[PDB]
C-alpha cells in the first residue's frame, strides 16, 4: 500500500464544501439540519445556532 | 438621490447586518430588498403625514357611473387600450396611482360636493378603496377629485441610483429608522428581535417629534366660521 503525508489540506479546504474531513462532517451534520429544516420544525436563528 | 440613502443605510445604520455589506455599499443584489422597505417607508410617511396632496379630473360620461382610480383610464397612458380613458391627466400631473385617501370632491365649477353621505342624494359615494360612483353623471361634466398622494412607487428592479427620494431632510432620519425596523424585525432571533422593535419605537418617536414640531404645517388652526353659519 501507498501511504500518503498528513497534510492541512486533509483537515480543512478553507471553504464551506470542502474536500477535507472536518469539512465532511460539517456538510453531514449540514445535511440532518437541512433534513430537519425541510419541515419546518427549526427557524433559521435556530438553525444557525446548532 | 437614491444613491444617498443606499449610503446612508449602508454606512451608520445597517451596518451590523447583511444587507450593509460592513458598511461598503448596498450590494447591486439587495437592491429589491431596500427598495420594497423603503416603498413601505414613503408610503406610511405620506399617509400619516401630509407630504403631497394631488388633484385629479374625471370627465364623466353618459354611460359610465362607476369611476376606478387606475392609471389604466388615463389621458396621458397611452399603452393602455381602454376606450374610454376618463381620467384627465397632464404632464404636470400624471398620477401614478399614488392615492391614499380621497379627501375632498368638487365639480367642474368649483362647489364642494359631498363624499360618502347618505341622507344627501346628491353626494359621490365611494364604493371600494380605488372607485368613485357618481350615481347621476352627465356627459358634458367633469370632476375635481382631491386626494393625498403617495410618493410615486420606485420598482424593485430599479438599477438607476439618481431617482430622487422627495422627502424633506426631518423626515430622512425617521424613513431610515423604519427602514432598520423592518428589515431588523424579519429575523426571530430575540437579540435581533429587540433591535428591531427598538427601531420601532424611535421611528414613532421620531413621527411624534415631527407632529409635536409640525414641520408640515398640518396641524394648524382655521378661522372661526360658526358665528357666521349660526347668524350671530
Amino acid at each position: 500500500v501507498v501511504i500518503e503525508p498528513i497534510t492541512n489540506e486533509d483537515l480543512t479546504t478553507k471553504v464551506v464544501d470542502g474536500t477535507g474531513i472536518f469539512d465532511e462532517l460539517m456538510t453531514a451534520a449540514n445535511a440532518h439540519l437541512s433534513a430537519q429544516w425541510d419541515m419546518e420544525r427549526i427557524t433559521g436563528t435556530q438553525y444557525a445556532e446548532v | 438621490k437614491l444613491s444617498e440613502l443606499f449610503q446612508m443605510l449602508s454606512v451608520g445604520e445597517l451596518s451590523l447586518i447583511r444587507t450593509g455589506n460592513d458598511g461598503q455599499g448596498i450590494r447591486t443584489q439587495d437592491y429589491p430588498k431596500v427598495i420594497a422597505q423603503l416603498n413601505a417607508g414613503l408610503t406610511n410617511l405620506h399617509a400619516r403625514f401630509p407630504l403631497l396632496e394631488k388633484e385629479v379630473i374625471i370627465q364623466q360620461y353618459e354611460q359610465i357611473s362607476k369611476y376606478y382610480l387606475r392609471s389604466e383610464f388615463a389621458q396621458m397612458n397611452t399603452t393602455s387600450t381602454e376606450k374610454y380613458k376618463y381620467l384627465m391627466d397632464s404632464p404636470t400631473e400624471r398620477f401614478l396611482d399614488d392615492v391614499i385617501r380621497v379627501e375632498r370632491v368638487f365639480d367642474e365649477c368649483g362647489c364642494p360636493l359631498y363624499l360618502n353621505n347618505e341622507p344627501c342624494c346628491g353626494s359621490i359615494v365611494t364604493p371600494s378603496f380605488d372607485c368613485i360612483q357618481i350615481v347621476y353623471p352627465i356627459e358634458t361634466n367633469a370632476l375635481f377629485v382631491t386626494y393625498r398622494a403617495n410618493h410615486p412607487k420606485i420598482a424593485l428592479t430599479t438599477t438607476d441610483l439618481n431617482t430622487e427620494v422627495r422627502i424633506p431632510a426631518s423626515h430622512e432620519k425617521a424613513l431610515t429608522y423604519y427602514i432598520a425596523s423592518q428589515l431588523y424585525s424579519n429575523s426571530p432571533n430575540p437579540e435581533t428581535a429587540a433591535k428591531g422593535v427598538e427601531w420601532s419605537q424611535r421611528f414613532e418617536a421620531e413621527c411624534t417629534k415631527i407632529e409635536n414640531l409640525d414641520l408640515d404645517n398640518a396641524h394648524i388652526a382655521q378661522t372661526n366660521v360658526k358665528p357666521e353659519m349660526r347668524g350671530w
